[PDB]
DNA sequence: CTGGCCTGTCTTACACAGTGATGCAAATCAAGTGTGAAGCCAGACAAAAACC
DNA sequence: GGTTTTTGTCTGGCTTCACACTTGATTTGCATCACTGTGTAAGACAGGCCAG
DNA sequence: CACAGTGATACAGCCCTTAACAAAA
DNA sequence: GCCTGTCTTA
DNA sequence: TTTTGTTAAGGGCTGTATCACTGTGTAAGACAGGC
């Protein structure tokens, strides 16, 4: 074979071919024999299929150089969980095989690390911020803030971190810098242009349930997250305010910038409100000023609208003053009873605030009017502790669809047993009548029975094929009509709690709504008599009284959901074992800047290149 | 990259040294003008040098 | 390419017992072991490689560090006489695997420890490891999710190994290296083997036993006396013929006379060890001795026989804070190396002799220093 | 009917694995260019070698 | 033996890097820090067989 | 439960490969 | 016409 | 006169979309003490 033999040889075997070429080269491309030959290297290594070795000669024919940037090294590192040690063993062992530095040290990282942390870029604040610090140059700050800690005050339990609020939302938006511009661009506005950004921030907090590692007898520790994400922001050109960015992926854990992470019990109110105090102050002082911030070189002016929407039913009732979720007070949008929810189906309105909550609270401290603890419960709502958060509590798209399945289900099952007839069934008859419709719905929609509710057990019940289903086993076909309408009442609604802006995509549903779950509710309370026992849930009242209330003032539903921080926790435990020095104070805010950094849009956009 | 002081000052003063002395070679001509440069009235090279280092910061 | 069972290799005579393909990887490590609701019930799950294939698969990997140390003895690369290769074969429970109820794992594993090459009649040493005991050679056989103190299962899944090694022990094994033949003869030394472990697979009693030594067959009281004049005495082929004795209660002795009999060894051996010492476990016991003959000597011993706990507790304490005062010494609850190492040196004995009123008793603690 | 005394659980000591940060020594870069070392070219041709 | 190959031989004049030397401000290499959780195993200990 | 996240695996999409015209330049 | 952790699994 | 596109049928690497599968977090109910 030609590549057996040395140099000499191989030229031998080759000198009539070499000769040809000489005279084709010098014939048609000018005597250049090396490119003559490169290019028909190159063609036979891309008919051969090796199109990978023929790139590569290409590339070192080019001579152009792969180097990946300091800050493509660190998306890597953080986006696969590498600490510091197996990063330079990776780096190292590039190096010494190609010879070349395709990896950055591990020293270039960290700088390109103080880039996408808060504390790096300089801001001003017009007028400067009641009671905050003017320094630009403030990082991970502790976030005891001052706590006290000396034996004689209560006992500190709990290590947590956080950043400067301000200081955070600059960090923030000089990340998305070039998602700004390219969204300018993309709305045909102008680079240059600085008129007044608005940034709609979306605050949220949520308990991380247990985070132990354990090698039994585990000591439980809880741990709390407080974030933010940028929703939205908008340039006023005109009367008019363009959106420039919107995040396409709202409950992503992606955007979901740490702000406080501690470790303590979201239900030990004093350290809750002791560690979390100081970022609500920052957030009230920015509400009355403008930041002004460089951003391609042109200062730019930003306004802020915090919304904390981002707090499940047990929290907004913790911050809110209001009492535990046994309790009569149902709704933490409105003053009703679970007893007055379920008579009165539709008509309620948003009438609490955290205004009325705080003036609730000094109603029932200072009980004006002499009242027994009754009478003084009933005149304050269950507002019986202080407030100390603004919260938005809304409804994501599930609640809805599993509080009408639940009904659905219950109906299903009592429609089987001709309850409409008989009043007293005893519970061998109604155990029958479900499994009867257990059976049924795994013989006709090939529907698994569950012991428990579920989400996609609703989407997969609510579907006029399931009625004519259960239908099957309903003996009066006045109550499959019933059931029909029911039914289409439910399936006219669902849209405007799922879609992602029904003002858009559904606008005869959402303007329907209130209408439909009129006629939902005096279907049930005429023709659904039996279904009434006093009882309701918070589901099923928000579904049916607030869901038109919420859209007008959030826009929607579906993306104001629950449904993601559920990743959360794994998240922050990876980062505690294998990104994180072992000691308390450290661990946390090692923690802190690695989820800051997995969260950056810069590095996710190196993390997405191929796309 | 931006050079040092002392590296626009040796280009500044290559051609003096090289009309004095023709053949002297890259060593030599290197070695006096480190040497005389070293033993001296150079703030202005500084000076120069400042500048055009933060002039390649600002170069994203 | 780097997992066993890619390459092709011979074994002459084939081995007994042992399939002839070569094409075999990862393995049941149950090897048939029946699972079926009336058998025993089988808690574990295991994976493992055949012996000599896990062979060829290590030494394909050093292939070019036995090329390069031939020719590093001035030899020929393509020199075929046969090589023999020195394992050291090793077995450790590995405490709680589990990911959260305790999940233990036991590791039977392998060390290449040294490749010799026959030239005329000189054994010259063509490769040896640098680090013996690193994780890094440590070549594992096989991984099994049970508790080395799970007899039954151990033996149900180690048998077969050992038959394959018993196999390998009396054939010579022929391999392709740098498209020569080549041809090499294994000797096996199962020196990893901690001493727990050790008296499981050799058929002898727990560690409280007052057999206490696993290579003779003193007894605690005998070698306290004696102390120095022992031999190496057990080898596995005796305690399979021991537990033959007991089993068979040839003499029709009682049971503390068939003990003493048979030193000890009351079940089976199913693993030919060769049980060794840890250098740390030499240090530690000397300094043991010597902390308390510091304390004894300090107290003065010989002088009060009937002294009392507390007696001896108050010479414990002297001796503890005089050695934190002079050699900086953290009283210990528990003896580690560090202690030892610190403990036995010369300066520590002028530091203890410092609170001995007798100097005839210096002379003798620094001679035994 | 109650010891001493020969045995498997219990209880922490204790080394150390390995985290991101740190700190200091040593490459490294960047410019000038004239060298020297190095594999290659061409053509008629014969050694040391395997193929019928 | 003929018929096929590998692999040399002799020059130079070529082209393409590496080295040469300096300065001092960056960039890399590498060992180290402080620090706890976790495994491992050295202890202590209650316990129950059996005898006075 | 739902889903995260493992290594293995199945499937789709990739740029071509024969001749010829020919459109942009 | 109860409250509220603990526990069990889905 | 010099560069590319293009047709049709069809052949390998490569990229990602699943497989199957279990641990695990979260939460939905069950249930029991308030001696
Ligand atoms: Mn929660
Ligand atoms: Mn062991
Ligand atoms: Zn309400
Ligand atoms: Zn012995």
């Amino acid at each position: 074979h030609l590549l057996s033999l040395t140099r000499r040889a191989q030229k031998h075997r080759l000198r009539e071919l070499k000769i040809q070429v000489k005279e084709f080269a010098d014939k048609e491309e000018g005597g250049d024999v090396k490119a003559v030959c490169l290019t028909l290297f190159l063609l036979a290594l891309r008919a051969r299929n090796e199109h990978r070795q023929a790139d590569e000669l290409e590339a070192i024919m080019q001579g152009r150089g792969s180097g990946l940037q300091p800050a493509v090294c660190l998306a890597i590192r953080v986006n696969t969980f590498l600490s510091c040690s197996q990063y330079h063993k990776m780096y190292r062992t590039v190096k010494a095989i190609t010879g070349r530095q395709i990896f950055q040290p591990l020293h270039a990282l960290r700088n390109a690390e103080k880039v996408l942390l808060p504390g790096y870029h300089p801001f001003e604040w017009q007028p400067p911020l009641k009671n905050v610090s003017s320094r630009t140059d403030v990082g991970i700050i502790d976030g005891l803030s001052g706590l006290a800690s000396s034996v004689d005050e209560y006992p500190v339990d709990t290590i947590a971190k956080r950043f400067r609020y301000d200081s955070a939302l600059v960090s923030a938006l000089m990340d998305m810098e070039e998602d700004i511009l390219e969204g300018m661009r993309s709305q045909d506005l102008d680079d240059y242009l600085n008129g007044p950004f608005t940034v709609v921030v979306k605050e949220s907090c949520d308990g991380m349930g247990d985070v132990s590692e354990k090698h039994g007898p585990a000591v439980p520790e809880k741990a709390v997250r407080f974030s933010f994400t940028v929703m939205r922001i908008t340039i006023e050109h005109g009367s008019q305010n363009v959106k420039v960015f919107e995040e396409p992926k709202p409950n992503s854990e992606l955007c979901c910038k740490p702000l406080c992470l501690m470790l303590a019990d979201e239900s030990d109110h004093e350290t809750l409100t002791a560690i979390l105090s100081p970022l609500i102050a920052e957030r009230e002082a920015m509400k009355s000023s403008e930041l002004t911030l460089e951003m391609g070189g042109i200062p730019r002016t930003f306004k802020f609208i915090f919304r904390g929407t981002g707090y499940d039913e047990k929290l907004v009732r913790e911050v809110e003053g209001l009492e535990a979720s046994g309790s009569v007070y149902i709704c933490t949008l409105c003053d009703t009873t679970r007893l007055e929810a379920s008579q009165n189906l539709v008509f309620h309105s948003i009438t609490r605030s955290h205004a009325e909550n705080l003036q609730r609270y000094e109603v029932w401290r200072s009980n004006p009017y002499h009242e027994s603890v009754e009478e003084l419960r009933d005149r304050v709502k269950g507002v019986s502790a202080k407030p100390f958060i603004e919260t938005v509590p809304s409804i994501d798209a599930l609640h809805c669809d599993i509080g009408n399945a639940a009904e659905f289900y219950k109906i299903f099952q009592l429609e089987i047993g001709e309850v409409y007839k008989h009043p007293n069934a005893s519970k061998e008859e109604r155990k029958r009548w479900q499994a009867t419709l257990d059976k049924h719905l795994r013989k006709r929609m090939n529907l698994k029975p569950i012991m428990r509710m579920n989400g996609n057990f609703a989407r997969k019940l609510m579907t006029q094929e399931t009625v004519d289903a259960v239908c099957e086993l309903i003996p009066s076909e006045e109550r499959h009509e019933a059931l029909r309408e029911l039914m289409d009442l439910y399936l006219k609604m669902k849209p405007v709690w799922r879609s992602s802006c029904p003002a858009k995509e559904c606008p005869e549903s959402l303007c329907q709504y209130s209408f439909n779950s009129q006629r939902f509710a005096e279907l049930l309370s005429t023709k659904f008599k039996y279904r009434y026992e006093g009882k309701i849930t918070n589901y099923f009242h928000k579904t049916l009284a607030h869901v038109p209330e919420i859209i007008e003032r959030d826009g929607s539903i579906g993306a104001w959901a629950s449904e993601g921080n559920q990743s959360g926790n794994k998240l922050f435990r990876r980062f505690r074992k294998m990104n994180a020095r072992q000691s308390k104070c450290y661990e946390m805010e090692d923690v802190l800047k690695h989820h800051w950094l997995y969260t950056s849009k810069y590095l996710q956009k190196f993390m997405n290149a191929h796309n | 990259r931006p050079p040092s002081a002392f590296f626009l000052f040796c280009s500044e003063y290559r051609p003096k040294i090289k009309g004095e002395h023709p053949g002297l070679s890259i060593g030599d001509v290197a070695k006096k003008l480190g040497e005389m440069w070293n033993n001296t009235d150079k703030q202005p090279y500084e000076k120069k040098a400042a500048k055009l280092k933060e002039k390649y910061e600002k170069d994203i």
